[PDB]
């Protein structure tokens, strides 16, 4: 823990792209997180909400 | 039977034709949810309760 200072930036970045792309799966109310099934099974009228 | 003893089939392992069901106009309503009706012909669920 020497270089903890130059660690520290490096594990923020790290922190942060990763909380980025699990932020990938939430829902938000939404059917599913995935854009592809909700293509899949709904149509256009439905599928815009 | 009636609403109190509602009869439940299961379906499963097979190939369902829904456009079949849908084009069929003896049905007096034909309303799906979570789910668009011309849609079902290209998905695959795991089990079906009647």
């Amino acid at each position: 823990s020497a270089l903890g200072k130059l660690q520290d930036v490096v594990n923020q970045n790290a922190q942060a792209l990763n909380t980025l792309v699990k932020q990938l799966s939430s829902n938000f109310g939404a059917i599913s997180s995935v854009l592809n099934d909700i293509l899949s099974r709904l149509d256009p009228p439905e599928a815009e909400v | 039977a009636s609403v109190y003893a509602w009869n439940r089939k299961r379906i499963s392992n097979c190939v369902a034709d829904y456009s079949v069901l849908y084009n069929s106009a003896s049905f007096s309503t034909f309303k799906c949810y979570g789910v668009s009706p011309t849609k079902l012909n290209d998905l695959c669920f795991t089990n079906v309760y009647a």
